[PDB]
């Protein structure tokens, strides 16, 4: 009895590790996108200083 | 008086030989602890391959 406890905790860590790991790959997709959202504007800005009328 | 002397023999051998039944009984009581441990074993065994197919 103490030995199936000792491989459902195993199991129910386990679980955890993957839920905890499957919340960081979702939040790194968010930032993933903002920051290419980030980096889409930092083009369109160099893009933007190359017109002479509102670069000045 | 042979009739009495020969019964007497006879009640003898049965106190003798209840005698002997409860000292074989009493023996028989102490053997526990063997017979017991081929069913404690298997026991064991069934318990194992429980925790091996949950595993």
């Amino acid at each position: 009895e103490k030995k199936e406890k000792q491989i459902e905790q195993q199991k129910k860590i386990q679980m955890s590790n993957l839920m905890n790991q499957a919340r960081l790959k979702v939040l790194r997709a968010r930032d993933d996108l903002i920051t290419d959202l980030l980096n889409e504007a930092k083009q369109r800005l160099s893009k933007v200083v190359k017109d002479t009328t509102r670069y000045q | 008086s042979q009739g009495i002397q020969q019964l007497l023999q006879a009640e003898k051998r049965a106190a003798e030989k209840v005698s002997e039944a409860r000292k074989r009984k009493n023996r028989r009581l102490k053997q526990a602890k063997e017979e017991a441990q081929a069913e404690i074993e298997q026991y064991r065994l069934q318990r194992e391959k429980e925790f091996k197919a949950k595993e």
